[PDB]
This record gives C-alpha cells, sequence and structure tokens, in this order.
C-alpha cells in the first residue's frame, strides 16, 4: 500500500505541475488566474464573450 | 468690359477656394486611414488573450 502510495503522490504532483506550468505565452491558464476573460468577436465594440478557465 | 474681367477674376477666386477645399480634403483623407488603423489596433488589444504585454 505504501509502494502504490509512492505513484500516488508523483502522479499527485504531476496534476499540480499542470495546473501551475501550462499557459499560452507565459499566461498560465490551469491555477486559477486566467479567472474570466471576454474574447471580442465583431466588428463594433461591446460583442464578447466570456470564457472562464477554473 | 467690367463685368467680363471681373468674372475671370471670379473664376480664378473659385479655382482656389477648390484648391484649398480639395488639399483640405487631401489631409483629412490619411487622418481617416490613420483612424482607422487605430481602430483596428483597438479591437485587438480588447481581446482576453492580450496579457498587458502586448
Amino acid at each position: 500500500r505504501v509502494a502504490i502510495q509512492e505513484e500516488i503522490t508523483a502522479l499527485n504532483d504531476e496534476l499540480n505541475r499542470i495546473a501551475e506550468t501550462t499557459s499560452f505565452g507565459g499566461n498560465k491558464l490551469l491555477n486559477g488566474t486566467f479567472s474570466t476573460k471576454s474574447f471580442q468577436i465583431g466588428a463594433d465594440n461591446g460583442e464578447a464573450v466570456m470564457l472562464t478557465l477554473k | 468690359n467690367v463685368q467680363s474681367r471681373g468674372l475671370d477674376v471670379a473664376v480664378r477666386n473659385a479655382n482656389d477656394g477648390i484648391s484649398i477645399a480639395q488639399t483640405a480634403e487631401g489631409a483629412m483623407n490619411e487622418t481617416t486611414n490613420i483612424l482607422q488603423r487605430m481602430r483596428d489596433l483597438s479591437l485587438q488589444s480588447a481581446n482576453g488573450s492580450n496579457s498587458k504585454s502586448e
């Protein structure tokens, strides 16, 4: 059970590494600092869609 | 004779006013082109993909 726990902890640290390091040109996505960002899709101002990354 | 000479000056003055109105419009042609570029940049900058750097 301890031997299995070793790979559980290695994989759990793997999830936290994915969350903290995944980025789009340095803009971290999966660690929760992205929050909600609005993407302007339209020829006039005020037409944007809210993307939420958790 | 006085009206004919005066009318010749009148065409000269009408042409000069056309010259000033033409030059002013030509300059405002580039003012429109610059403002349109500023509008494209603003729309590009309103996206949430950009971080502060861009």
